[PDB]
């Protein structure tokens, strides 16, 4: 079914599948601490994961995979996906990260948590890049779906037409990106250049997820914030 | 039968 | 104004090919098998010598010379292990199941088990090499990808010049694919496929960097001062 | 600060 989709149908399917923007439990009267900020981000991320799981099922081609393959891809990509979502929501808020509509943090507040500001800075820079590029919503949902299908595709462990299927869906999403750009009036040259610009950001998003995962692990060890059962299992998947 | 697996099934 | 923007695609390909670093050898001692200390010793000594040539190479990547020393340093500090790894993967392409660290240092995954926690990284490297092999990656495509890593990996952690050069390298990759007879659709699909692999190379570099730090702390191998400095850049 | 990388880049051949 996924491969029988036209570019427009691919875009309409991805747009419709978009998860809602969740609120945090941020009480603006409560003075921040390292514990409460980590508590807020963890609480938010945990609720977002449930929506992410049901989102992934609506990504064309994803449910064609075995359940074990689905589990692997989400284990690999979950923080990348949270982070690109975060960067996207923050585009029109220079110097701030919109974790939720009621939780807009700047780098100064990031320093509430030891070692987090460096990651805030990288996220802010990615948001800046999106803004400079004038990233469109249609391009964003393509990119987020690319992350889901790509990030774990070389760490699976017979079949392999399952991986070949993933690569064909990936190609269809490339087709879709180019289609969006051609429709926006970009020349062929401009189309390939923008495609490259967008996919190269995914390297930086991988980097931030890697650094983020290490930081998260140090938080679990230091008993700063109790992670949720799901988050614990998603974190343990990287070790 | 980890949580993610179950939710993917649910 | 930078001279790099004036280059044609063919000129870009030529310049990058001519810039390629040499293939270095490891020590000729045939004592087997490797201990954890012996293995990490050989990989470290090789990487240290490769790094010197990598700098010469970087200085000959069109556009790199136009950068301030500070910016050159930042890009290399960010990307150095990615660049060693894409080179490793490229050299191993025609050796399924093996990593050609050097012509006299061809290793399989079982020899990755010689060092605690390295076989996982070996496996990723092998998977990447296998991917390049199945894609029939061409030398001309490889040097483009490697230059892209150099310019891109650190560019979000500092500008316009670098992105214009990156754009020129995209143009070059497309030109290569058109020249190979790919349809326009096949051209953009292949471009995507290659650039997505860079995300995996980033992952491997990050995993590798933690493994190295872990090895530094455990004092398994004396790292060279240069390597210490490249490692220290990742904090 | 002194970096080996500084020397290598400046003396690149
Ligand atoms: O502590 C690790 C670094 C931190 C940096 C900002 C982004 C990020 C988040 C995060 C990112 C995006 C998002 O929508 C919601 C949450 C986080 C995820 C899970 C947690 O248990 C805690 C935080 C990770
Ligand atoms: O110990 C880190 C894991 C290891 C996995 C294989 C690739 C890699 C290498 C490596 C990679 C490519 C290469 O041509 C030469 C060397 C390494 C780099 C510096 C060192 O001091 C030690 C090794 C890192």
């Amino acid at each position: 079914l996924a491969l029988s989709l036209t570019a427009d149908q691919m875009v309409s399917a991805l747009l419709d599948a978009e998860p809602p923007i969740l609120y945090s439990e941020y009480d603006p009267t409560r003075p921040f601490s390292e514990a409460s900020m980590m508590g807020l981000l963890t609480n938010l991320a945990d609720r977002e994961l449930v929506h992410m799981i049901n989102w992934a099922k609506r990504v064309p081609g994803f449910v064609d995979l075995t359940l074990h393959d689905q589990v692997h891809l989400l284990e690999c990509a979950w923080l990348e996906i949270l982070m690109i979502g975060l960067v996207w929501r923050s585009m029109e808020h220079p110097g701030k990260l919109l974790f939720a509509p009621n939780l807009l943090l700047d780098r100064n507040q990031g320093k509430c948590v030891e070692g987090m500001v460096e990651i805030f800075d990288m996220l802010l820079a990615t948001s800046s890049r999106f803004r400079m590029m004038n990233l469109q919503g249609e391009e964003f949902v393509c990119l987020k779906s690319i992350i889901l299908l790509n990030s774990g595709v070389y760490t699976f462990l017979k079949s392999l037409e399952e991986k070949d299927h993933i690569h064909r869906v990936l190609d269809k999403i490339t087709d879709t990106l180019i289609h969006l750009m051609a429709k926006a009036g970009l020349t062929l040259q401009q189309q390939h250049q923008r495609l490259a610009q967008l996919l190269l950001i995914l390297s930086h998003i991988r980097h931030m997820s890697n650094k983020g995962m290490e930081h998260l692990y140090s938080m679990k060890c230091k008993n700063v914030v109790p992670l949720s059962d799901l988050l614990l299992e998603m974190l343990d998947a990287h070790r | 039968h980890k949580i993610l697996h179950r939710l993917l099934q649910d």
